[PDB]
Order: structure tokens, then C-alpha cells, then sequence
């Protein structure tokens, strides 16, 4: 068996602490968006018509 | 003016009354024209037909 933990070298973990680790990340990472709004709009309008056709 | 809807002639049921000498129809239409970069009017453009007393 391995024990409380194991013996010293530890052993043995260059596989499991090997094929492990992990590779992690950890991915602390890939969340929620606020996402972002853009922006409105250049006139003032200028006439020609529509005055005289109304 | 063409923002207006048309028309002037039906047939009138009370839903409320507070003048007992005018038989508003109906706010025939009303739209909050907000103008442009030129100037606002930003204001409720309206129209509404009305039979008085007598």
C-alpha cells in the first residue's frame, strides 16, 4: 500500500506528480462579459426640400 | 401637418367626461418628436378631434 503519506524520495511521485501536473492552468480565466456599447449619432438636419414640397 | 392621423366623423361613447360642454373623440395620435444636432423640439406632437356643446 503507500501509507500516511508514503516514504521519503517520496517515492514515486516523478510519475504521478509528472503525468500530473496538470498542466494546472489553473484557469483563473474565462468569465462573464459586461461586453461594451457604442455610441449615437451626428445631425442637426439641414433643408431644401421638404419645406417647399410640404 | 402629417404627423396626424386623419378623419372627423363617427360615433361617440362616454368613457369619462370632466368639461360637461365638449365630446373629446379621442386623442386621435400623439409622438415625442425629439429634433436633431440643428435643434430639439423634444416635446409630444398631438391631434385630437372634438364636438363641443351645442
Amino acid at each position: 500500500c503507500e501509507e500516511p503519506p508514503a516514504p521519503a524520495p517520496p517515492p514515486a511521485k516523478p510519475k504521478a506528480a509528472a503525468a500530473v501536473p496538470v498542466k494546472a492552468a489553473p484557469t483563473e480565466t474565462g468569465a462573464q462579459a459586461a461586453p461594451s456599447y457604442s455610441y449615437v449619432y451626428n445631425p442637426v438636419g439641414k433643408r431644401d426640400p421638404f419645406r417647399s414640397p410640404i | 401637418v402629417e404627423m396626424l392621423t386623419s378623419d372627423a366623423t363617427i360615433e361617440e361613447f362616454p368613457e369619462a367626461q370632466v368639461s360637461p360642454f365638449f365630446k373629446n373623440i379621442d386623442l386621435q395620435t400623439a409622438k415625442q418628436v425629439g429634433g436633431a444636432q440643428v435643434g430639439v423640439p423634444i416635446l409630444v406632437e398631438f391631434k385630437i378631434t372634438m364636438t363641443s356643446n351645442y
